């Protein structure tokens, strides 16, 4: 519940990727294929979003 | 460390935020050098950065961040530690703890404040990634 | 080490020929992360590989290769050492010595066999590359 | 004099690059431009040739 406002504040593609990793427990490759971006782009978005959430929590 | 496998590498840098980028680069260079599943490597890289960032943010002045990457056949073990200003850098139920437990197969911590001098300030985190 | 600059990194691996490839990769990853002239970096990479290869070829069983890369504004200092089976891994006038002195601006060695146990077996080489 | 037979045994481009580095004291970039190959190719040839000479000397 605490994370929800913070997730809505994330850029939209950051949020989708974060939720698919930590709520749906998809691998980064499965997330890459689902969103239609590269594996490296998924890792970049995860790193970015975790860095934002790290300082709000 | 002797229990470490023959391909282990220990890295030591000043526990300073300016060195986090160097640590990410070197950890990535090692993973590419290794055999585990790619999805496991990508998760482990994120978890090691989380560990290193939290340790260095809590590090005492002039502390050293000590990082061991031990690639084995079964698994990869990564251990990170530094003299810190708190007895627990990743508290149970914290967001950080949940992130680490999602990204690694096993997460363990170590700390013994009964030890005198700087050894009693050391806090460590060990991550294990299998298959 | 305290005299080391804040951006220094110490690497430790088993002093085994199987780890020379990992050492070349990590040294290259660090140089790219640094500021010195490109020609100086390429020479230094070759010299560090020569140092590491000669140390590991002479290493005692179960020795550790200890490598410090200290990037400073003026210069980059690289120090490598391991417990070895000889008092001098790069003899004066040897081909190895001439290679190192051509590739680095300064080459120095250290060894004190008077020390007991494994410390008395340690041989080290320090390379300095400027500008 | 000892190196000369060993240098003649080197592959021809390895020898040229080794001599330009250690006898003419050219930088690896200057060697790259002289021979018409890439800087990385010069470092690769130097590493190879030093590894051969290392074990003959």
């Amino acid at each position: 519940e605490v994370l929800r406002p913070l997730l809505e504040a994330l850029p939209e593609r950051e949020r989708t990727v974060l939720v698919l990793r930590f709520f749906d427990s998809m691998t980064q490759t499965q997330i890459a294929e689902r969103v239609g971006i590269s594996q490296m782009h998924v890792s970049r978005l995860l790193a970015k979003s975790l860095a934002r959430l790290r300082d709000q929590l | 460390w002797m229990q470490r496998g023959v391909r282990a590498v220990e890295l030591n840098v000043a526990a300073r935020l300016e060195n986090l980028a160097l640590l990410r680069t070197l950890v990535g260079a090692i993973g590419t050098f290794e055999d585990l599943d790619f999805d496991a490597v990508a998760d482990l890289r994120l978890a090691v950065d989380e560990v290193c960032t939290r340790l260095i943010r809590s590090a005492l002045p002039d502390a050293t961040l000590r990082l061991v990457v031990d690639p084995r056949k079964d698994e990869v073990v990564v251990e990170a530690s530094a003299a810190c200003d708190t007895h627990d850098v990743v508290a149970p139920g914290s967001f950080s703890w949940h992130v680490l437990t999602a990204l690694a197969d096993d997460v363990q911590t170590f700390h013994d404040g009964r030890q005198p001098d700087v050894a009693g300030s050391v806090f460590g985190i060990t991550l294990t990634a299998r298959r």
